[PDB]
RNA sequence: CGUAAAGCGCACGCAGGCGGUUUGUUAAGUCAGAUGUGAAAUCCCCGGGCUCAACCUGGGAACUGCAUCUGAUACUGGCAAGCUUGAGUCUCGUAGAGGGGGGUAGAAUUCCAGGUGUAGCGGUGAAAUGCGUAGAGAUCUGGAGGAAUACCGGUGGCGAAGGCGGCCCCCUGGACGAAGACUGACGCUCAGGUGCGAAAGCGUGGGGAGCAAACAGGAUUAGAUACCCUGGUAGUCCACGCCGUAAACGAUGUCGACUUGGAGGUUGUGCCCUUGAGGCGUGGCUUCCGGAGCUAACGCGUUAAGUCGACCGCCUGGGGAGUA
């Protein structure tokens, strides 16, 4: 059910994207934001928005580069039945470089590159390309 | 099912004000109150499976809303099965 | 900005839900199109027209329909452009080599109408040939003289010319189309709105498109 | 795991697994560094020694592991207090072959009585068994009895599945809708467990019109332990209690989220001179068709067999065997 959010996140792009939707929106958390901003600064979502209060409302533009969508395939990794956790030697690059890796650290929601700078590792929460 | 008089007066009986309808011990309270009043229905009949169906339903609903409550304040908890009557 | 008289949109429930985004539509059980999104797809549909029709327009008015097919057989037909007005004899484009004989038959054959043989063999086999001609006739008339090859093809109605349009993208040949309602987009590189089958949205258009590949180097 | 092996007939629900959303705290999981340890040989890398090699050997590397200390706090888990969207509770109503109990109605069949009537009726492919002069059939009249409810009736409606059709009262389950109010994650799923579960069949009494396993008789047929005909017992009906299986099928487990359309059916409800028998919306349920997509194909397609998650059942060649 609404047990696993992220995935309902991960799902609401890898569907609206192949509809050819503008926005998309779904009920926010601090994890979901933490993740669109580096959907964001990586250029894979256009701009995200929380356009709410007591019932907040992660919002995000989607883009479409040639005719494709920009997310070739958003997969989830991690979750509840089975969490994954790689140490820093073990941190997976996706799409050899191209493409990124969420991981989740003692210090924020990172992608792979910047987590292996980092120095550290922790929950892969999903891949994105 | 249930009177809306008898309703009331339960909801009345066991929360703050009525209207204070969904106060847990006032369910665990109208429930009961059904539960009870339908044993003398399948008293007679018996054979009415299809109703039973929603008596059991009654019974495990009321079973997990008493179990939440003593999760969260055992003394509300036992108060209401004292006063309830049941849970022996 | 419109000039339309009197295209506005067409077609009811048919429609095409990939049709959306030129539509405004709404009237009594039937979408009126984007009046004001058909105009600047004349900025394009013109442009690139008259733009590859300088570097020499060699463009083949596809358009049947027994109302609305000899009204293609015009400055559509006469100017630097070649038309078909009936039933397209699929594969015309993807088997042009083979067709192209039966283009020799044709000639061969009208060259020899008033020429040739002719008022001879049997008083049987005249008009009795001719409805040979007459048939080949219709249905290859603009292949006649190809010369320059076909380049991007206007097209009426997108969905009711599945073939023809199909037979392009699969040659590499632009396609210049407009498309209703209810037709099938995205078929067309060049995608024009708005009715596709009322005696106007054709001439008007279909006319204007012959003025514009008619001039534009001169 | 629709049609190839594979979704328990269905439901509730303990353990267990999973769990919306904010803040604080915790620091077990997770992550980090340090340190110790992880025997030698082996394996691998670069050399060296036997005429080469096999073989021997120096040195690294590796031993992906464990443990201790110290740190990091995003995620998970613990603790605390919240929150309102998930989930419940309350108010009014709507549709319904949802269940249980008691009444009751007309149409028919069979039977009993009688009137009239008289030589056949019945049945098949053709016949015969059968029935009729103790008067059949036919026809009219009255009566008894059981069983099922024409027309409405409909890809109509309800139920978890099984399944539920005359009318009425009584008891009762669920669903949905319009509002607003209360509870405040109280939830999803569920091995074990419990309940329900067509028809047949079993136990005791009862009931028995029609139908009909068995059985008898007549036929057909090379044969006919059948299909057809004349009869007809159990059973089919009621009460109580068993049994627990069906191609128990959508051959598709439940719950939740997301993703173009079109024409109906059914059932609530908001708004418009109600001024059209309506007009524009907005839920529930359903049928056909069809897009992406998915598929071996067939086909599925917002009621997914599409895109995803949580949990459970189940499959691992055919036969043997759902047998011992
Ligand atoms: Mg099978
Ligand atoms: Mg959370
Ligand atoms: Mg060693
Ligand atoms: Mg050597
Ligand atoms: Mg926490
Ligand atoms: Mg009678
Ligand atoms: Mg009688
Ligand atoms: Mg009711
Ligand atoms: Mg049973
Ligand atoms: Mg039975
Ligand atoms: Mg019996
Ligand atoms: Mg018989
Ligand atoms: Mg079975
Ligand atoms: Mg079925
Ligand atoms: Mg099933
Ligand atoms: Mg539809
Ligand atoms: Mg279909
Ligand atoms: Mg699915
Ligand atoms: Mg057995």
């Amino acid at each position: 059910s609404m047990q696993d959010p992220i995935a309902d996140m991960l799902t609401r792009i890898r569907n609206g994207q192949a509809a050819n939707k503008a926005a998309v929106t779904m009920p926010s958390s601090k994890l979901k934001v933490a993740i669109a901003n580096v959907l964001k600064e990586e250029g894979f979502i256009e701009d995200f928005k929380v356009e709410g209060d007591t019932k907040p409302e992660l919002e995000l533009t989607l883009k479409y580069f040639q005719g494709k969508a920009v997310v070739e395939s958003i997969q989830r990794v991690s979750r509840p039945g089975l969490r994954i956790y790689k140490r820093k030697d073990e941190l997976p690059k996706v799409m050899a470089g191209l493409g990124i890796a969420v991981v989740s650290t003692s210090k924020g929601v990172m992608t792979d590159r910047a987590a292996r700078q980092a120095g550290l590792g922790g929950e892969i929460i999903c891949y994105v390309a | 099912s249930l009177s809306t008089e008898a309703t009331a007066k339960i909801v009345s009986e066991f929360g703050r004000d009525a209207n204070d309808t969904g106060s847990t011990e006032v369910q665990v309270a109208l429930l009961t109150a059904q539960i009870n009043h339908l044993q003398g229905h399948f008293a007679e009949h018996k054979k009415d499976h299809h109703s039973r169906r929603g008596l059991l339903r009654m019974v495990s609903q009321r079973r997990k809303l008493l179990d939440y409550l003593k999760r969260k304040d055992v003394a509300r908890y036992t108060q209401l099965i004292e006063r309830l009557g049941l849970r022996r | 900005m419109l000039k339309a008289g009197v295209h506005f949109g067409h077609q009811t429930r048919y429609w095409n839900p990939k049709m959306k985004p030129f539509i405004f539509g709404a009237r009594n059980k039937v979408h009126i199109i984007n009046l004001e999104k058909t105009v600047p797809m004349f900025n394009e549909a013109l442009a690139e027209l008259n733009k590859i029709a300088s570097r020499k327009g060699k463009i083949l008015f596809v358009g049947t329909k027994r109302a609305a097919s000899e009204a293609v057989k015009d400055a559509a037909l006469s100017c630097d452009q070649f038309f078909v007005n009936h039933r397209w004899l699929g594969g015309m484009l993807t088997n042009w080599k083979t067709v192209r004989q039966s283009i020799k038959r044709l000639k061969d054959l009208e060259t020899q109408s008033q020429d040739g043989t002719f008022d001879k063999l049997t008083k049987k086999e005249a008009l009795m040939r001719t409805r040979e001609l007459e048939k080949l006739e219709n249905s290859l008339g603009g292949i006649k003289d190809m010369g320059g090859l076909p380049d991007a093809l206007f097209v009426i109605d997108a969905d009711h010319e599945h073939i023809a349009i199909k037979e392009a993208n699969n040659l590499g040949i632009p396609v210049f189309a407009i498309v209703d309602t209810n037709s099938d987009p995205d078929g067309v590189d060049f995608v024009i709105p708005g009715n596709d089958d009322a005696i106007r949205a054709v001439t008007l258009y279909l006319g204007a498109v012959a003025a514009t590949v008619r001039e534009g180097r001169s």
